[PDB]
């Protein structure tokens, strides 16, 4: 009825998916070999839900999602890992040989002789819709298959699919905290060519969830799990109006008309404010009232860009659980009359409101809690700005002397390439201020 | 105290181009050139040292070949008679004004025939008995970082394109082992030489057009000059050495957007290489001038190492960069000014 | 499937090898008749990496001998671990070098090297996917210096677009075991920087201080030099063979740690290493092996890096570990000691984070590191060089054998150029 693709590329991007449908399994009820014991037994209804999944004759139940590395050292952990036996094996696994860090490999040389086959899966994906709304695109900036798989997959869709909301969750790199030396010139060539394509990228960063971790859910030795499994819940925020029922169910349709003004400016972000323990689920109400605000109180980001130093132009509040809208309106006024949350003139409504009835789950053997409601705010800043200013001047530094610039012309690439990369992004730098300006009378 | 002295030349609307009405793109004011996109969005400015706008033959400051030649080469010129070495760098995409620079038409030549001229007119001005005058040719090219010679006529076997190599003698510096080196007094040996060599170059067809350069390709001469009459007798002692080095070299290829695998794009990620190489060295080396400790990375290609001498210390560098003014070309274009750019930077 | 060829050329790298295997068996299982008695699947998985499968589930590796003196040969055969090997690999000539740079490159050499390119094209092609080689030999020496550097020259010019490490045991400063170390080492230097993709300088003065000090051996042998040399090789190709949580590679530590392509030569480094009793009074943790990684008492390279600048660095974990310590930690070196690391390079740390840990260790680690400091190898190279060839003291075993002064000079100043491309990067 309302389907959604999901496209996981690269290392990051299958850890994050097993993490998600480690979700959607448990909440719609649906086992790693496919199957359901619960409903069968009442003989009707539609638990696991047509949007993510697939169904056949014989009760399986199999995912709408594509996963490709270019490295077999992920997908064979499915492969031979427990979700071994719902996957059609769509998994692309061509790793003969990884992007190497580099751009170059991902875009034009082993990028190409496997970008075919994906296209391929999932053309045969959506003949099974009927009426699909997306395409969620699971990515890295830093690393070479996130950087240009992602960017050469979405020039090819958006030719041959067009007016789909192509949606992007991405993770932006850390500005202390890294893993990579030349990211920063993959993450501005990743911009540079999904910036035209693209119609909303969501972003994350993995300091910020250490943090919150820490702070939080008191994790001093945390793993990537910890940091996916909080991730699946923002996805599961996002998805949940389709998947199941609700007041306002707000679509995938609804987010790049709201919070996307101009189609250069599509970069939000992501927080999941009740991210407490059993220790202190306890002790505290988790009303609205305190998770709204907990939403937009710096220390609970998910990517380290302090609002302060910036405005919002627009934010998405997709509540889910036993939520009353009355308490909504008055967390928005309350949120509209404070000073330091600065609003542009030219939005005065800012907000979009959702709200679903299905409480977040718990996936056991976890660090998150129970809780009888839970809120993902999505959020356009002038504040990132600073963010590519710092990875602009990281480029700089680097790219002054042409460091690790033979590696990438070793793998079809041309310095003009770099320099208009740049300049597109000092474009948005300028976009950012000025539309940051309020309007003069 | 080295001098770079890059310089740009933008082509006049072929008659193909009129008749598309196509737009311009290329503006001037003053010196400063910029790029005005058909959407009229983003502006871009490119200030230079020199600028030869040659836009159409009507316009105040029209850069003709006489100009471009007494602008750039005649102080190369000079300095080869004074005892300095000289190189000259021709980058342009195909169709930018590239050969009509260097060399030219019958009826209004290029650079190459106006320096020879000029040199022999001031060879046979200052020929005299007591000093002489000795000009030594050579004409090789690279390919995937390897050297071959342009003055040979192979018999038609799979080839006889040796790899030759490069060595350093620690005094003359570096230098290819095996190279012709014929001896030329009258200009007319220089062009059936050339139209011998540039037969033997390497090229191939592909999507823009078909006569694409996929090799750099250098043009030496030697000038020595025999005046040292010792006292005592018929001695010469010290006699000076004058290498000029003209380089026709080739385009960036940006091969993400043209499909080529296989022996293309190792050709088109050489030539790549190259270009960064030559960059860091004119980077480098205009930063010399001003006092500032910076080493040269002259190792890290052929071209730029067998010119370690010709590039360094006691030398007047000079590249001149032909790009179209076409809306076709834009893409291309503003890359070549980025490099230049690079090059000049203050 | 991602797949490597072991090249071993020379006293040295012949011993190594031995080693090498010894212990990547130990990791995968295999028992010295080749076959398999371990207890995990992860062994059997990407076991492809290094060694190929024979008829009745047996295992035989990708090693490839190239000596020219047999006295080595006998040693891995009548072995512990010889009776896997192929026989075809056994290269071996008669005539040896004699210390000698230019009796391995254009004399002998010249008779086998294609001998030994019939083998190494063998087992390339029985490859689905070629990463790259390894060349353990050591520098100082004929047949390790010569013959391995006409390998790697000739590889490259056969399988450019691929990997070619080499773990050169390079000289030491104090006491060396040839006299005519400056010149077969320098002329080595001359062809790898150019031919190569990643190399790997070892010192035999530091891994002395290694076993003395850290590890309390008072009756350190070559064994247990080899030992630790095989630790580092094994680091690098673990996130190749096993998985993780932040998977590496050759060819992703290549474009991290080289800036520049002559810019190769790495200082590396395994942790935890400790005395058979302090394991006591110990906590193997992320902190303490970073601690030490980053020591200048556990790199074996026999050169300081106080002395310079961390150009990049890198980092090959191994065991179920935190990745926010991992990155923490090494911020915390990148900020608390700034001055022994470049600027223009914000982050200059690479990390690569492995599951399955070694043998018996519930933690391990691994450590390269490209520092300006590497220049007082090649400086004092130098100043051994043209201390000798000022006068000529042992040139008529080079000339006479095919060589002149011009190969000399030409190596003299890459390898001086080299030690200025390293300097620049020191001060300013
Ligand atoms: C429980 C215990 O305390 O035994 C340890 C041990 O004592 C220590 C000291 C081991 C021991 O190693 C040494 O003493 C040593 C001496 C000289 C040179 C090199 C090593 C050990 O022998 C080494 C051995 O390390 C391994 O298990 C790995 O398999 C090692 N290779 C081999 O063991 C091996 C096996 C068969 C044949 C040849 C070698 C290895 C290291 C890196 C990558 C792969 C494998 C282990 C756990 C120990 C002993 C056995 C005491 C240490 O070794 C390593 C490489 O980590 C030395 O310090 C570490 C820390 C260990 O605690
Ligand atoms: N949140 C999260 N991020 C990850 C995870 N694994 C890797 N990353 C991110 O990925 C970056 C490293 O590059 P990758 O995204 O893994 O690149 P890749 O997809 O593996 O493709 P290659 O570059 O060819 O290896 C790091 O900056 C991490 O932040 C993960 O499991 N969870
Ligand atoms: N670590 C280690 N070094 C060795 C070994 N054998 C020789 N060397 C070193 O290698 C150098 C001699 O090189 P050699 O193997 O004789 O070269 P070859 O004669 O050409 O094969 C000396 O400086 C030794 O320190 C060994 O088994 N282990
Ligand atoms: N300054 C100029 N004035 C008039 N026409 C020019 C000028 N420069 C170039 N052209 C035209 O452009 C064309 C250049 O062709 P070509 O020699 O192939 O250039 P390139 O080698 O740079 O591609 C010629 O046909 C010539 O008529
Ligand atoms: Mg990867």
């Amino acid at each position: 009825m309302r389907e959604c693709i999901s496209i996981h590329v690269g290392q990051a991007g299958v850890q994050i998916g097993n993490a998600c449908w480690e979700l959607y399994c448990l909440e719609h009820g649906i086992q790693p070999d496919g199957q359901m014991p619960s409903d069968k037994t009442i003989g009707g209804g539609d638990d696991s839900f047509n949007t993510f999944f697939s169904e056949t004759g014989a009760g399986k139940h199999v995912p709408r999602a594509v996963f490709v590395d270019l490295e077999p050292t992920v997908i064979d952990e499915v492969r031979t890992g427990t979700y071994r036996q719902l996957f059609h094996p769509e998994q692309l696994i061509t790793g003969k040989e990884d992007a190497a860090n580099n751009y170059a490999r991902g875009h034009y040389t082993i990028g190409k002789e496997i970008i075919d086959l994906v296209l391929d899966r999932i053309r045969k994906l959506a003949d099974q819709c009927t009426g699909l709304q997306g395409f969620l695109v699971f990515h890295s900036f830093g690393g070479g298959t996130g950087s240009g798989f992602t960017s050469l997959l979405m020039e090819r869709l958006s030719v041959d699919y067009g007016k789909k909301s192509k949606l992007e969750f991405s993770i932006y790199p850390a500005p202390q905290v890294s893993t990579a030396v030349v990211e920063p010139y993959n993450s501005i060539l990743t911009t540079h060519t999904t910036l035209e394509h693209s119609d909303c990228a969501f972003m994350v960063d993995n300091e910020a969830i250490y943090d919150i971790c820490r702070r939080n859910l008191d994790i001093e030795r945390p793993t990537y799990t910890n940091l996916n499994r909080l991730i699946s819940q923002i996805v599961s925020s996002i998805t949940a109006s389709l998947r199941f029922d609700g007041a306002l169910n707000v679509d995938l349709t609804e987010f790049q008309t709201n919070l996307v003004p101009y189609p250069r400016i599509h970069f939000p972000l992501a927080t999941y404010a009740p991210v407490i323990s059993a220790e202190k689920a306890y002790h505290e109400q988790l009303s609205v009232a305190e998770i709204t605000n907990a939403c937009f109180e710096p220390a609970n980001q998910m990517v380290k860009c302090d609002p302060r130093h910036g405005k919002y132009m627009a934010c998405c509040l997709l509540y889910r659980g036993d939520v009353v809208p009355k308490d909504v309106n008055a967390a928005i006024a309350t949120i509209k009359t404070k000073r330091s949350i600065q609003f542009v003139d030219w939005c005065p409504t800012g907000f979009k409101v959702g709200i679903n009835y299905q409480p977040p789950t718990v996936v056991p053997g976890g660090d998150l809690a129970k809780v009888q409601r839970a809120v993902c705010m999505l959020s356009n800043t002038t504040a990132i700005a600073e963010a590519w200013a710092r990875l602009d001047h990281k480029f700089d530094l680097m790219y002054a002397k042409r460091a690790f610039v033979h590696w990438y012309v070793g793998e079809g690439m041309e310095e003009g390439e770099f320099s208009e990369a740049r300049e597109d992004m000092a474009a948005l730098e300028k976009d950012y201020e000025e539309v940051g300006v309020d309007s003069v009378e | 105290n080295s001098q770079v002295t890059v310089a740009v030349r933008v082509r006049p609307f072929s008659k193909r181009e009129k008749t598309e009405k196509a737009s311009q793109v290329v503006f001037t004011n003053g010196e400063e050139i910029t790029v005005e996109h058909p959407d009229m969005k983003q502006v871009y400015s490119f200030i230079y040292d020199v600028s030869f706008w040659s836009f159409d033959e009507c316009h105040p400051g029209y850069a003709s070949q006489t100009t471009v030649y007494e602008t750039l080469a005649a102080p190369l010129l000079d300095r080869a008679f004074e005892g300095y070495n000289t190189c000259l760098f021709a980058y342009g995409q195909t169709g930018s004004g590239k050969s009509y620079t260097m060399m030219g038409l019958n009826e209004e030549p290029g650079i190459i025939p106006r320096f020879c001229e000029d040199l022999f007119a001031q060879i046979a001005k200052k020929q005299t008995s007591e000093v002489s005058y000795h000009l030594e040719m050579s004409f090789f090219e690279v390919y995937n970082e390897k050297i071959h010679d342009l003055l040979v006529c192979k018999g038609e076997n799979g080839q006889r394109k040796q790899p030759l190599r490069a060595r350093e003698h620690p005094v003359s510096g570096p230098y290819v082992e095996g190279l012709s080196m014929n001896v030329v007094s009258s200009y007319s040996d220089i062009q059936s030489w050339l139209e011998l060599g540039n037969k033997q170059r390497a090229t191939a067809a592909t999507g823009m057009n078909d006569k694409s350069s996929r090799s750099h390709s250098v043009f030496t001469l030697v000038m020595t000059q025999t005046k040292t009459e010792v006292v005592e007798g018929e001695e010469h002692d010290h006699r000076i050495t004058s290498r000029i080095n003209l380089v026709d070299l080739a385009g960036s290829e940006r091969c993400s957007t043209a499909h080529s695998s296989g022996q293309r794009l190792k050709e088109g990620v050489s030539i790549n290489k190259s270009l960064l190489t030559l960059g860091k060295v004119i980077s480098a080396l205009s930063e010399q001038a001003n006092g500032k400790r910076v080493f040269i990375p002259y190792r890290e290609s052929t071209l730029t190492w067998l010119l370690k001498e010709s590039l360094g210390g006691n030398s007047k560098t000079a590249m001149i960069a032909t790009v179209s003014p076409a809306a076709s070309n834009i893409e291309e274009t503003l890359s070549t000014l980025r490099y230049a750019t690079q090059a000049r930077l203050i | 499937m991602r797949e490597i060829v072991h090249i071993q050329a020379g006293q040295c790298g012949n011993q190594i090898g031995a080693k090498f295997w010894e212990v990547i068996s130990d990791e995968h299982g295999i028992d010295p008749t080749g076959s398999y008695h371990g207890d995990s699947d992860l062994q059997l998985e990407r076991i492809n990496v290094y060694y190929n499968e024979a008829t009745g589930n047996k295992y035989v590796p990708r090693a490839i001998l190239v000596d020219l003196e047999p006295g080595t040969m006998d040693s891995v055969r009548s072995g512990p671990f010889g009776q896997i090997f192929r026989p075809d690999n056994f290269v071996f000539g008669q005539s040896g070098a004699g210390n000698n740079w230019a009796k391995g490159h254009y004399t002998e050499g010249a008779e086998l090297v294609d001998s030994v390119l019939d083998v190494v094209r063998k087992e390339s092609e029985s490859c689905d996917c070629l990463q790259g080689f390894q060349l353990t030999h050591s520098l100082g020496g004929g047949t390790g210096s010569g013959m391995g550097t006409l390998l790697i020259s000739k590889i490259r010019e056969e399988y450019p677009d691929r990997i070619m490490n080499t773990f050169s045991v390079m000289p030491s400063p104090k006491v060396s075991d040839t006299v005519v170390e400056p010149y077969n080492a320098t002329l080595s230097v001359h062809q790898l920087v150019e031919n190569t993709d990643e190399t790997y300088c070892i010192d035999n003065e530091a891994l002395y201080d290694i076993c003395f000090r850290t590890l309390k051996l008072t009756t350190p042998t070559y064994g247990d030099l080899n030992h630790l040399v095989s630790a580092t090789m094994s680091g690098v190709t673990t996130c190749l063979r096993f998985p993780g949580q932040l998977n590496a590679d050759l060819r992703k530590l290549a474009v991290n740690m080289v800036p520049f392509p002559r810019l190769h030569f790495f200082m590396p480094g395994f942790a935890p290493l400790t005395s058979r009793g302090s394991q006591q009074y110990r906590a193997l943790t992320v902190p303490e092996l970073t601690q030490q990684m980053f020591d200048s008492k556990n790199m074996m390279a026999a050169c300081d890096p106080r002395h310079g600048r961390y150009l990049t660095v890198a980092a090959i974990f191994r065991g179920r570990m935190s990745m926010k310590e991992v990155d923490e930690q090494m911020l915390n070196v990148q900020n608390k000691n700034s001055s022994y690391f470049v600027e223009w390079i914000p982050n200059n740390v690479k990390t690569a984070v492995c599951d399955i840990p070694p043998r018996g260790l519930k933690m391990s680690a691994t450590f390269i590191g490209n520092s300006t400091a590497i220049q007082e190898l090649f400086k004092r190279i130098s100043e051994q060089f043209t201390a000798m060839f000022r006068r000529k003291a042992f040139l008529h075993w080079y000339t006479g054998e095919g060589m002149d002064e011009m190969e000399f000079t030409e190596a003299e100043s890459n390898m001086n150029d080299l030690v200025s491309e390293y300097q620049q990067y020191q001060d300013a």
